[PDB]
């Protein structure tokens, strides 16, 4: 899978998101942020496995 | 084999049972995400561009995750084809509606009267 | 001049272009599931392109909102369509008509041959009837999509109908917050008052002016139905917007220094280590192509925004009031204007005033009455043939010279050309 | 954001083994590392060119906005403009410029009519057989008699020979209501 890890001021991992769990998580992966403001965003197209 | 205007195999003859088969890409279409803001809520509404399909069909596509509203407010989240979404108290949820162009008004036309 | 004519001209201005978006992960590195690992190593080159393209998408809606959505009240159709003999039909919508657009707007929409992006191209349509080889089905397979505009064609038509109705009924007053009711008679009289001529001409020749207005509208209709290249500036926008996407699609068959231009062939004949070089070369080439496309789209968007700003300014000036700027609204003297919708643009119909017939007159700068100069108040003295008269510069209206239409200043020595007469 | 993106674009392997130099130069000799160094140079030069192009495209729009602001200053601030909806929404009277970070703020003083009043009117008046067209304004029926007033403010005035001009007869004009001057 593909993950995004967050490092605090110290050398530790405190939170992580999965780029395939939810469309909101996919959008967060695309923008590289943990907070999303209001609006309509365009993510990757619908993919079939 | 076969090829397109862009180099890509679309037609392949079956080795066994010669019969000509078409090859097409698996992924096709478009999807957008509507969110009221992470600070407010974690719910989202997904809009698929090319589908017939709380679903609700628009001219842009089939929008899921939101509720239809028959009254018209102003536009805050500009979805295509005149539809708009907002966070309203229906607890709250995402509601879709047609944007209001303006305020209705009528003026009587007379050939002998003026307004000063 | 001794006679006048009413001329109606047309002006075509684009306001927005096609709104598009691209999915790089499908255009480049299509369904490889192994190249996608190398695409991550090349960096976040895609977010910049998508963010740059989203700004154009927002701006092309802001342009349409600024150009048309200028009136806050949505006035209704006056359901009369005949004010003082001025036939306003064929411009305002007809209730007993299927479409919500008038006859002229339908003609304008019929001229432009749009590529007809249905905005709903389902998988069933692009999976069957492949022998047609539709260009749009080929673009959507590579992640190139066209978003639909926020304002539909019906809302723009309603905006133009409301503007025309307000111009017909309210007049020039609705440019401010409020709108004052007035008949089309004295509204045209006031328009004839700010042009230079007096109010006498309209109240005396209303029939001829109305006939000329109707004939000009009919001639505009015939020109719209007959001429082949009329909305060329609007057609060019579609022609370039489709051509750019088609070029981007056909640019996928180029060997950017690799053995082959089609993947799943390099990955099938070479191992992981050897094929990575060719995959990186292809990724670099296709990314360069995408960047070039984005740059050209931005450059085009700049000009489109400038044209939209000019169209909005011309609407706010000519449509919502009488402009005294030379050759700004129409060729001649501006009287009024009517906006009409068009595919990815707006069409202005400018009603102007043009003098037609000339007449020779010998004249003098001033007249000496008893030893003091009598300079004109406004206008020029003329020799009609029997005596001296004073008249305006835009219409021959002889008037007897009296103390009201002239002002006394100085003596009859400094001014050159003083011809004696009586007041 | 452009500068931050340019900074964060320095960690991309443009077809090389690693995105950070002094690592390719430490594990490979002079001849072998030159290829990776050239690849990195090409990628970073492309990034710089893209940044410069975007900056130029933005500068074009900024220059256009600055030209519009200068024109609006020269017209509205230094004089009274008779252009509809140019300076402010309404009828322009005066303007005041104010400074702002990387911009300018205009304060437009305008004139807006507020209260309406109905009046029945006529295009002209017949006095003795000749038409008396308005000089400037429109006649109104105040309720007792006929008066002439401007289009922007109700100021009743008695009809006299000064505020009207005689032309033609009372046959061509439609709607002539008889009165006295
Ligand atoms: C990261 O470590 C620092 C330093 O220990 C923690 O912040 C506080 O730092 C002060 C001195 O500036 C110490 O007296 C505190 O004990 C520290 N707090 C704690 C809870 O240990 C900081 O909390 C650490 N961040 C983490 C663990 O996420
Ligand atoms: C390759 O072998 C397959 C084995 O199935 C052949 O398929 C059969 O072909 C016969 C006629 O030759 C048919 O009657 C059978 O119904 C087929 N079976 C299946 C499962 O399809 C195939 O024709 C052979 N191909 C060649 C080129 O000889
Ligand atoms: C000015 O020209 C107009 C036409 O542009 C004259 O009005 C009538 O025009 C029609 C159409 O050509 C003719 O059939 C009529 O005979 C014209 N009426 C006449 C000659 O009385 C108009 O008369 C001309 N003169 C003025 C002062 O308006
Ligand atoms: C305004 O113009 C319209 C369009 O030409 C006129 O409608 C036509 O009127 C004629 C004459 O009566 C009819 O023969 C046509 O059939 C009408 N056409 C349509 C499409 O309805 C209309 O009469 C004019 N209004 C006037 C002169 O007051
Ligand atoms: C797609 O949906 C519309 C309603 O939005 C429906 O009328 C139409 O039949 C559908 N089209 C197809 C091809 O199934
Ligand atoms: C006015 O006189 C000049 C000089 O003779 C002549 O050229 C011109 O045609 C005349 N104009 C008209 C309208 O008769
Ligand atoms: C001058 O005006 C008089 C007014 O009575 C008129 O009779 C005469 O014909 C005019 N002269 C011309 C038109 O040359
Ligand atoms: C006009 O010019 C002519 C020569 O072309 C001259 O004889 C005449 O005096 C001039 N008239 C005036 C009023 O200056
Ligand atoms: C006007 O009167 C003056 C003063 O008597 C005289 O000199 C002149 O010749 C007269 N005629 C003209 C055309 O100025
Ligand atoms: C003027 O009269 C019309 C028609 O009766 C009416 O609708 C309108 O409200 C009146 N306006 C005012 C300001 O009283
Ligand atoms: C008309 O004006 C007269 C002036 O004396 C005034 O008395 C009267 O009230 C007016 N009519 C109205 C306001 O209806
Ligand atoms: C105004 O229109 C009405 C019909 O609405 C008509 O009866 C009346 O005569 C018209 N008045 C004038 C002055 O034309
Ligand atoms: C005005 O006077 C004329 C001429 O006597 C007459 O025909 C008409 O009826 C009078 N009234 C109006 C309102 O025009």
């Amino acid at each position: 899978t593909t993950f995004m890890l967050k490092y605090d001021e110290n050398g530790t991992i405190t939170d992580a998101v999965d780029c395939s769990q939810n469309p909101l998580a996919e959008l967060k992966c695309s923008v590289k942020s943990f907070e999303i403001d209001k609006g309509i965003y365009q993510t990757s197209n619908f993919r079939v496995a | 084999f076969g090829r397109d205007v862009s180099d890509f195999t679309d037609s392949v003859r079956d080795p066994k049972t010669s019969e000509i088969l078409d090859i097409s890409p698996c992924s096709f279409g478009g999807v957008s995400v509507i969110t009221p803001g992470t600070n407010t809520s974690s719910e989202v509404a997904v809009l698929y561009q090319d589908v017939n399909c709380n679903v609700f069909q628009t001219q842009a596509g089939c929008l899921i995750g939101a509720e239809h509203v028959d009254t018209s407010y102003e536009c805050d989240i500009p979805i295509g084809a005149g539809i708009c979404a907002s966070y309203h108290t229906v607890q709250k949820s995402i509601v879709a509606y047609t944007m209001s162009l303006g305020a209705d008004s009528s003026i009587a036309y007379s050939n002998n009267t003026i307004a000063i | 001049p001794t006679n006048f004519s009413i001329s109606i001209t047309t002006e075509v201005m684009p306001v927005s272009m096609a709104k598009t978006s691209v999915d790089c992960n499908m255009y480049i590195c299509g369904d490889s599931t192994e190249c996608a690992n190398l695409l991550l190593q090349y960096g976040s080159f895609c977010t910049q392109l998508n963010r740059a393209l989203s700004g154009i998408a927002v701006e092309q809606d802001r342009n349409t909102r600024e150009v048309f959505a200028q009136v806050k009240q949505m006035y209704k159709t006056p359901t009369l369509k005949d004010f003082g003999g001025f036939n306003f039909s064929q411009i305002l919508p007809d209730p007993l008509k299927p479409t919500k657009r008038s006859f002229i707007e339908d003609l304008l929409f019929n001229k432009v041959t749009l590529a007809d992006a249905g905005f709903m191209k389902q998988y069933g349509e692009c999976l069957g009837d492949i022998n047609a080889r539709d260009l749009i089905c080929a673009q959507k397979f590579n992640g190139l999509t066209v978003l639909p505009p926020l304002l539909t064609d019906d809302m723009i038509a309603a905006y133009t109908a409301a503007l025309v109705s307000g111009t017909a009924t309210a007049g020039w007053t609705f440019g401010a917050g409020a709108a004052l009711q007035i008949p089309f008679a004295m509204q045209m009289a006031y328009r004839f008052n700010g042009i230079g001529v007096t109010q006498n001409v309209l109240y005396e020749n209303q029939k001829q002016i109305a006939n000329q207005f109707n004939k000009a509208i009919s001639q505009i209709q015939e020109s719209l139905t007959t001429t082949s290249t009329a909305l060329g500036k609007l057609q060019d926008v579609v022609n370039q917007n489709a051509q750019a996407l088609n070029t981007l699609v056909k640019q996928l068959s180029s060997n950017f220094g690799a053995i082959s231009s089609v993947l799943n062939d390099i990955l099938s004949r070479l191992d992981k280590v050897e094929a990575e070089v060719q995959i990186d070369r292809l990724i670099t080439g296709r990314l360069q192509s995408l960047q070039t496309y984005v740059t050209q789209q931005l450059i085009r968007a700049a000009e489109i925004r400038a044209s939209a700003n000019l169209a909005a300014t011309k609407m706010s000036e000519c449509v919502l009031g009488q402009s005294k700027r030379v050759d700004f609204c129409g060729k001649g003297y501006h009287l009024m204007s009517f906006p009409q919708a068009a595919p990815h643009g707006v069409v202005f119909l400018h009603v102007t005033y043009v003098p037609s017939q000339e007449r020779n007159f010998t004249t003098a700068p001033a007249i000496c009455h008893e030893g003091k100069a009598y300079f004109p108040r406004e206008g020029v003295f003329v020799f009609n043939g029997t005596s001296w008269f004073i008249t305006q510069r835009n219409f021959f209206s002889p008037q007897i010279i009296t103390t009201d239409n002239t002002f006394v200043s100085g003596s009859c020595d400094v001014v050159i050309g003083i011809i004696n007469n009586t007041v």
